[PDB]
């Protein structure tokens, strides 16, 4: 257990894994004996990794007791687990940061757009006022050659106002369309901070599933996942309990491509394809 | 040393897709680091002008970057309300300290290399720990957006310039503004203190009298949008000399490594080198086609870099 | 009242006529330039 904890600490040293507001549970699931009494977030993460590795041994012992077939769980399994953890953490963090950057740029563009809508409002008001004074002067001077010139300028102002009104309604139609888009982007940007906090637990669970749960059937894959989730809950490590692991570890384009490659439409088959990928 | 930039250039680095916000020099390596408004920090080799790598961990526009004494860490601030600490050996973000509401404007690591300072729109300056990441003490007293923050050469004194026309010098131990300066005509934007190599050069430049201890005292400077550059005495708080002649808002100020000349940038699209001891050097040097944002002076090499709104970073030879 | 409207309509007609005349002159000059081609 000490060797596993040291390997986890040294390997995940450049991972962020820092939660200043971490709340230590009253009953910590102490797996490593020499773990500090008020453990930090990183120490809890490494303890969870060691717990996962030992949970695989417990599962193999259970299968052996029931008279089933087991594969040996070696330290190379732990090394793959931490490799997957680091890679998944980096990849998910980069993807979410890039998505939030794109959303911020889009929202800024929309806000600039609505400010320009207001500026077109004021431009249209000025254009209407000058058209009114122009045709008023035209009617005044026409009831007393240059008069034809100025009424032609009045029609020119009218044409400009009509073009500006076309720009008005076209732009306003464009803004109203992007109301749902801006609403969704604002919601996702607000929930960005919460998503960042659950990357550690989600990536730990997904990495453990990829590294360990490959050989087992769906029942014991689910048993292992539930055990790991319960341990993470007991250690006050945030993870998302709503998303499916197949959805988390793959994008819809890859799932469509696999179906075109005659992959059965099964959750276990999708997990197997993910393992064959990562 | 009489290093002075020359109008001819060597490389005009252009890889950023957004206006450049700040440029700094690596303490030891031949590496120049530029932070821009596209949420990315780029790494360049100023000797041969070759792009090296980018650090794309930030969410919103990156505002200010700063190295430590050893150059092994890079602290960055952005508009995404966060301070990211970069490990310059592997170039991967290692600690992202949160808090410090609204846009963060400035960041700086004091020479002791264990704590960070940062300035933001929330009218306060915070004090973080590199090793752990908790904000331990918070500086309050600025009533507006604080633009730039710069510490001393031994990690004890801090100055902060804000939109409130005040440049308040702070103390680490007592957390009290022992010197408050509110005398500028318009918004103060950039500050930079004096190296010990120029402390003697201020005595004959201004005529100040040494105290009983004999030391001239720590020195200050604050550039402002009023097109005036003013150098200040931290110990007393009174004016030494006002440097006037900039066409537009000044954005960056710093001292020559030899401690003899004044070299600064501004929104006037030109770089201006000024002398203060004798008012002889007044070289004006255009740098970019658009506004010029930030600049830096190499401690030992004869190189200066400038960042501009035209998404281009330029390197000038010092002769 | 409407007489001003119709004389302004005539003014618009002459503006269109001038635009067409300018286009004719420009395109004729272009055609003269491409005779060798």
């Amino acid at each position: 257990t000490e060797a596993l904890y040291q390997v986890g600490k040294e390997f995940t040293s450049k991972m962020d894994l820092e939660k200043p507001n971490y709340i230590v549970p009253d009953y910590m699931p102490v797996v490593y004996d020499k773990l500090p009494q008020p453990p930090s977030h990183r120490e809890a993460i490494v303890n969870s990794c060691v717990f996962v590795h030992q949970t695989l041994h417990q599962a193999n012992a259970r299968l052996a007791k029931r008279g089933g077939r087991t594969m040996a769980i070696t330290p190379r399994h732990y090394l793959d687990f931490i490799n997957h953890y680091a890679n998944l953490f980096h990849e998910k963090r980069s993807e979410l940061e890039e998505q939030q950057m794109h959303l911020n740029v889009g929202l800024r563009k929309i806000k600039e757009t609505v400010d320009q809508v207001e500026e077109l409002r004021r431009d249209l008001r000025i254009k209407s006022q000058e058209l009114e004074v122009k045709n008023a002067a035209a009617n005044d001077k026409l009831k007393k050659e240059e008069y034809a010139v100025l009424i032609s300028e009045a029609q020119a102002i009218k044409a400009d106002l009509a073009a500006v009104e076309a720009k008005v309604n076209r732009s306003t139609a464009l803004l109203k369309s992007l109301s749902a888009e801006r609403e969704r982007w604002e919601k996702t940007s607000e929930t960005f901070k919460n998503q960042m906090s659950t990357i550690a637990g989600d990536c730990l669970l997904s990495a453990a599933f990829i590294a360990y749960a490959g050989y087992f059937d769906q029942q014991m894959r689910q048993n292992l996942f539930t055990t790991w989730s319960h341990h993470l809950q007991q250690a006050n490590i945030q993870f998302r309990t709503d998303i499916a692991r197949t959805e988390y570890l793959s994008n819809a384009d890859e799932r469509l491509r696999w179906q075109a490659s005659s992959l059965p439409a099964d959750d276990l088959c999708t997990e197997n394809a993910i393992m064959l990928k990562r | 040393k009489e290093w002075i930039p020359r109008p001819p250039e060597k490389y005009a680095l252009s890889g950023h897709r957004s206006p450049v916000t700040r440029v700094i020099f690596h303490p030891v390596f031949s590496v120049m680091v530029s932070a821009s408004e596209d949420a990315t920090i780029k790494v360049w080799d100023y000797e041969t002008g070759d792009f090296e790598r980018t650090l794309k961990g930030h969410t919103d526009s990156v505002q200010d970057i700063s190295f430590d004494h050893s150059g092994k860490l890079l602290a960055s601030c952005s508009a995404d309300m966060t301070i990211k600490l970069w490990d310059f050996q592997g170039f991967e973000c290692i600690r992202t300290m949160h808090g410090h509401d609204h846009n963060v404007s400035s960041v700086a690591i004091m020479p002791n290399g264990d704590h960070i300072v940062s300035a933001s729109r929330d009218k306060t300056i915070k004090m973080w720990e590199v090793q752990t990441g908790y904000c331990v003490k918070t500086f309050t007293g600025h009533r507006e957006w604080v633009r730039m923050v710069r510490p001393n050469q031994d990690g004890t004194l801090i100055a902060s310039c804000s939109n409130d026309q005040t440049v308040r010098v702070w103390v680490v131990a007592t957390k009290e503004c022992k010197a408050e300066l509110r005398e500028h005509e318009h918004v103060v934007e950039c500050i930079s203190w004096a190296p010990e190599s120029s402390y003697s050069s201020i005595s004959e430049a201004t005529g100040s009298e040494t105290k009983k201890s004999g030391k001239p005292g720590p020195f200050l400077l604050s550039g402002s949008r009023d097109k005036t550059i003013k150098m200040w005495d931290v110990s007393t708080g009174m004016c030494l000399m006002t440097l006037v002649g900039h066409d537009n808002w000044v954005r960056g100020v710093l001292f020559h490594s030899g401690g003899k000349f004044i070299l600064s940038c501004a929104d006037d699209k030109t770089l201006r080198v000024w002398d203060y001891k004798n008012k002889r050097c007044m070289k004006t040097l255009n740098a970019h086609e658009h506004f010029v944002t930030s600049l830096d002076f190499h401690k030992t090499a004869p190189y200066v870099v400038t960042g501009s709104v035209d998404q281009t970073v330029k390197v000038w030879e010092c002769r």
